[PDB]
């Protein structure tokens, strides 16, 4: 019922939940990606920016074919700088997934084990079993992919 | 794997009184924590192969800006203007998707 | 690049939805488990024979007054066979609940060997206890571990006569394979199985003391296999409050609570001393 | 892009708590029922299938005629400005293809020439003198800076088109101000009706009152009250009218429907035998099939215009067993009216079953 509670809830994110599950693998595990995925992000705008300085710095020059080596050494060495960046980005996001995973899985099992009497009596179980299902699929292979993508 | 898992989570979770009360909580939990185990041991596989995959459609894009640009140097004689680089830089860049 | 964000987003916004659930189940938490350190762990043989009454049993396990008890104690002696006898007043509710404290105990419990229940760890009480199912329960896996995983002494000296000792099964000691079993199926000589498992885990472990529970068939051969169980289960002075939707519990009826409706008035005794005090529930059917 | 193309894990989806325990099938959420007339007094059917007779050009000046105040400044004032410019246009296109324009020009660059012999509109060289003779053509102003010469006749053919164009467009727009001038008191209805409608007791027999009354200083001649029921009903023989009007008489000591209204009124109409009501019982109007219209008429004696004011009621809004608080209190010296008493109720003791059973047994 929205109620303008969950009127809301609805037109806004959860923003708690969110929080709780990007610091569930740790917290070493979190600065890492951030750090890495706006490194790759400067650099790949660096390329960009001395490909321009190269490219508007000999526009008028087309006789005097000089320095010529500078730029090529510049511009090698920051498409590796990327590519290596591009390679890390993404083991970091799948191993932050992954820990995520485990440790949300873990904690739920480990916790329904402590639950009482009433509690099972007076919840169907079709509740509980679509809880694990559907949490499960979409914590372990859906919510890495998807927060890489809006990053 | 999830499938296996699932129905032992359904079978220590459907007869659950006798269970609870005949001390047997974490007998039937150890069960499901082995299958868990299981299912994040065939899991990891999927995690690589994906970061693979996005890894290298992310990285070969720029790999190919720079072969395509290190090669008129050698291969051509006069000096590159940058009416010629952006064009070619946007056309790769729809040609990606 | 524009679009993206938003479909992300949104997306985002759909599974952290999802994962909220589970945010929501860790937070709950009830039914502690903790032992409160009774002196000499109240070793295993004090526990292990005969019962306590509980001193003015008001179990508070609902929001209304319960048809179990209201302020209604019992008489439950030593060897006290006990039985039920009605359709709603009387219930196992709180026999079973109160059998090792498991539903909402309130004021007071039973001080065995001058230990009470309640202050025991949760994991040897429910252990040290027993119950009966009135349902048949199967499982998956072959039978040899479900009776104990560690039942080495009795289940390697009797290999068939253990199941066999409360009805022999004469192709299991030689079926298609060893010990197996069919995962969530048959049902029909389950039946006498769970008999036959409740007995041998209560026995290797030497518990004896039980509350049964709404036999569901009666029948002939489960009458024969009620036989063997007395020549085995109720051979010991300890036995259950067996409950039933027909009154069979007055054959060796002790010592339980005439609970036609309402309360529980624990009066039922010897037959004679039964059909004066509880002619109603006795002559309802 | 893409999102769930891959559609593999389906089909053993367990069902939720509301689906197995069946929670969620208690819907109770069924739309209300259908009004015939609604509370605002304001018909709400919806008529499909009809054939569509066109339009007509006469219904762009029946609109005309009937605009705001704030829509009849604007058009005035657009079709006047947009008057001016197109014959603005056309002055400085005649003066253009005259040579007008280059002559003008030519004896300005040495202005002592001063030679406007031949000419079709004089002292007009640019679009700007052209705006300001079509104003002064249209206005009719006619400074007379900018003559007319008897030179070029395409000219004197725009000047009386313009002279006639002009002269429309005043008498039209001069019409339209005269009719709304005319309708200057016929603003809005002020015929105040009751919330709630009583089901009392008075003089030993039921009744169906409700109140009505008056906000518009102005009097109402030759009041009528007329009452309806709307409810389907079903001919012996057997023929379904989905929506039937039955007319309920109103009490009156004479047997008319004049009501003279200056302080509030109550209306009754009384439960006999004939009454659609006389079947009905306080436990029976709950739920029920039942709409009571209520229309009443007269003309406004200031504009002489006819007004009807219509209103319905329900099974919800009917307040069996209930009555009228009197809104009339003698002030000082005069008769006063507290209007804030209007729709106010008092409750009172009135028999529970119907008429139609109160009056087999009568001593109760
Ligand atoms: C391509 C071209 C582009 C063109 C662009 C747009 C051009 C627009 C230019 C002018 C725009 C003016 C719009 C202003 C809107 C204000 C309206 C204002 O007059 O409301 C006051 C009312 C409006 O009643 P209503 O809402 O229409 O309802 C109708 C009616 N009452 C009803 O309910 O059913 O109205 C009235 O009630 C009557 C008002 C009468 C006007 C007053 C005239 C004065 C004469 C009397 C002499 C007084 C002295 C005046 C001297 C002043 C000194 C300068
Ligand atoms: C909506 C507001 C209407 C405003 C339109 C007039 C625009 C300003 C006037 C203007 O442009 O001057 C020009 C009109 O140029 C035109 O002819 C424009 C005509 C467009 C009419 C717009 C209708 C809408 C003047 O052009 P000219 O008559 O050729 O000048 C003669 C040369 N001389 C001045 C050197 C002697
Ligand atoms: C809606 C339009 C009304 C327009 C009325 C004005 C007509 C101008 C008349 C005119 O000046 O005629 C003149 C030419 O000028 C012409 O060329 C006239 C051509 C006839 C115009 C008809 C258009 C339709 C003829 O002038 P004239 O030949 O010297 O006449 C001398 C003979 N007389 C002295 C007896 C008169
Ligand atoms: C009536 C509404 C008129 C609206 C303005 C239209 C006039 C603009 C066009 C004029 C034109 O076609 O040329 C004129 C002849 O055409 C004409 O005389 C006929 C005009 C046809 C359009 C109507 C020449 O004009 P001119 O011969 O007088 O100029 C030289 C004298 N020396
Ligand atoms: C976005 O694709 C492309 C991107 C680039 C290029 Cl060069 C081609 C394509 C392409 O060929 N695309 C196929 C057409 C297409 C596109 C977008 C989408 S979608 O809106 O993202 N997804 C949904 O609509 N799903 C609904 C909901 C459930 C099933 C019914 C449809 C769905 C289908
Ligand atoms: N004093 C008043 N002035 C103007 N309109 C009134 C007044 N009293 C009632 N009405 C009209 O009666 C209609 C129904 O109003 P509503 O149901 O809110 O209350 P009511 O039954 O009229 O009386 P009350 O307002 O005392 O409860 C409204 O359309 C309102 O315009
Ligand atoms: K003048």
């Amino acid at each position: 019922d929205n109620m303008s509670t969950v009127m809301r809830l609805r037109t806004k994110m959860p923003w708690k939940t969110c929080w709780w599950y990007l610091t569930s693998g740790g917290f070493f595990l979190l600065f890492l990606m951030i750090f890495s995925k706006l490194l790759k992000h400067s650099v790949i705008v660096a390329i960009d920016y001395w490909l321009a300085t190269w490219t508007s710095e000999y526009s008028i020059n087309d006789p005097g074919k000089a320095d010529q080596t500078f730029y090529v050494a510049g511009f090698s060495i920051l498409c590796g700088a990327g590519i290596f960046l591009c390679l890390v980005t993404s083991l970091t996001v799948e191993w932050m997934g992954l820990t995520a995973a485990k440790n949300l899985h873990h904690n739920l099992l480990n916790k329904i084990i402590l639950g009482p009497i009433r509690f099972f009596d007076t919840t169907p179980l079709g509740l509980i079993l679509n809880r694990f299902s559907a949490d499960t699929n979409i914590i372990d292979q859906h919510i890495p992919p998807t927060l890489e993508s809006l990053t | 794997y999830s499938t296996e898992r699932l129905k032992k989570t359904n079978e220590i979770l459907k007869g659950i009184k006798l269970l609870k009360l005949y001390a047997w909580e974490h007998i039937f939990c150890k069960s499901v924590e082995e299958t868990r185990m299981k299912e994040l041991s065939s899991l990891k596989t999927f995690a690589l192969y994906t970061s693979l995959s996005i890894f290298m459609n992310a990285a070969i894009p720029i790999a190919a800006v720079l072969a395509t640009f290190v090669t008129h140097a050698y291969a051509s004689g006069n000096n590159l203007k940058p009416a010629e680089a952006f064009a070619s830089l946007s056309l790769f860049h729809i040609l990606v998707t | 690049y524009l679009n993206w964000v938003v479909r992300n987003l949104a997306d985002l916004e759909v599974q952290m939805g999802a994962v909220k659930k589970v945010n929501s189940f860790l937070t709950m938490e009830s039914e502690n488990y903790e032992g409160t350190m009774d002196p000499s762990q109240v070793p295993e043989h004090w526990p292990q024979e005969g019962e306590i009454k509980i001193h003015d049993l008001c179990v508070r396990y609902e929001n209304n007054l319960k048809p179990v008890l209201k302020h209604v104690k019992a008489y439950i002696k030593p060897g006290q066979k006990v039985g039920i006898c009605g359709r709603t007043g009387s219930g196992k509710s709180s026999l079973s609940l109160a059998f090792f404290r498991m539903v909402d105990i309130f004021d007071g419990k039973i001080v065995i060997d001058g230990i009470d229940i309640s202050k025991l760890p949760l994991h040897t009480l429910r252990s040290r206890l027993s119950i009966i199912l009135q349902d048949p329960i199967l499982f998956s896996g072959s039978i040899r571990f479900n009776l104990d995983p560690e039942c080495k002494c009795t289940d390697d000296r009797l290999w068939e006569a253990l199941e066999i000792a409360q009805l022999k099964n004469m192709v299991k000691s030689l079926p298609g394979g060893l010990d197996a079993t069919v995962t969530e199926g048959g049902e029909n000589f389950s039946v006498g199985q769970r008999q036959l498992f409740c007995l041998a885990r209560a026995f290797v472990r030497k518990s004896s003391i039980l509350i049964m529970d709404e036999a569901t068939a009666s029948i002939d051969m489960a009458t024969e296999n009620i036989l063997q169980k007395v020549v085995m289960t109720a051979f010991a002075d300890r036995t259950v409050v067996t409950i039933a939707h027909r009154v069979h519990t007055i054959l060796t009826a002790d010592l339980v609570i005439v609970m036609k409706r309402g309360n529980i008035l624990e009066y039922d005794t010897p037959e004679s001393l039964l059909a004066q005090e509880d002619g109603v529930f006795a002559s309802f059917v | 892009m893409l999102a769930r193309k891959s559609i593999i894990p389906e089909e053993y989806v367990l069902a939720r708590i509301a689906a197995e325990n069946l929670r969620k099938p208690r819907i109770r959420d069924r739309l209300p029922k259908a009004r015939f007339i609604a509370k605002s007094g304001a018909c709400n059917l919806a008529h499909k299938n009809i054939r569509e007779q066109g339009r007509f050009l006469q219904d762009i000046f029946t609109t005309l005629v009937d605009l705001k105040w704030r829509h009849t400044l604007v058009i005035f004032t657009m079709s006047f400005l947009c008057s001016w410019l197109l014959f603005a246009i056309m002055w400085w296109l005649v003066a253009f293809a005259h040579g007008d324009i280059y002559a003008y020009m030519e004896k300005g660059i040495t202005e002592k020439s001063g030679l406007e012999s031949a000419v079709c509109v004089t002292n007009v060289r640019s679009f700007t003198s052209a705006f300001l003779f079509s104003i002064e053509v249209q206005v009719t102003i006619g400074f007379g800076g900018r003559m007319m010469t008897e030179e070029c006749p395409l000219a004197i053919t725009v000047l009386i088109l313009q002279n006639i164009v002009g002269l429309i467009i005043n008498a039209v727009m001069l019409g339209c101000i005269f009719m709304k001038t005319a309708q200057a008191h016929r603003r809005a209805e002020t015929l105040i009706f009751s919330r709630h409608a009583v089901i009392a007791v008075r003089n030993g027999k039921l009744c169906f009152m409700f109140r009505v009354g008056d906000l518009r200083k102005s009097m109402i001649i030759s009041a009528s009250v007329r009452i309806q029921v709307v409810k389907k009903t079903t001919t012996p023989e057997g023929e379904v009218v989905p929506i039937h009007q039955q007319d309920i008489p109103v009490d009156n000591p004479i047997e008319s429907n004049n009501i003279f209204l200056v302080a509030p009124l109550i209306i009754c109409h009384v439960i006999d035998k004939r009454s659609p009501l006389y079947d009905i019982s306080a436990t029976d109007l709950v739920n029920q099939d039942l709409e009571v219209i209520v229309i009443l008429e007269g003309v406004v004696e200031t504009t002489g215009i006819t007004t009807q004011a219509r209103t319905s009621y329900i099974a919800e809004e009917i307040q069996w067993g209930h009555r009228f608080v009197s809104i009339v209190t003698e002030e000082e010296g005069v008769y006063s009216v507290d209007y804030s008493k209007f729709g106010n109720t008092v409750r009172v003791a009135a028999p529970r079953c119907s008429a139609r059973e109160l009056d087999e047994k009568p001593s109760i």
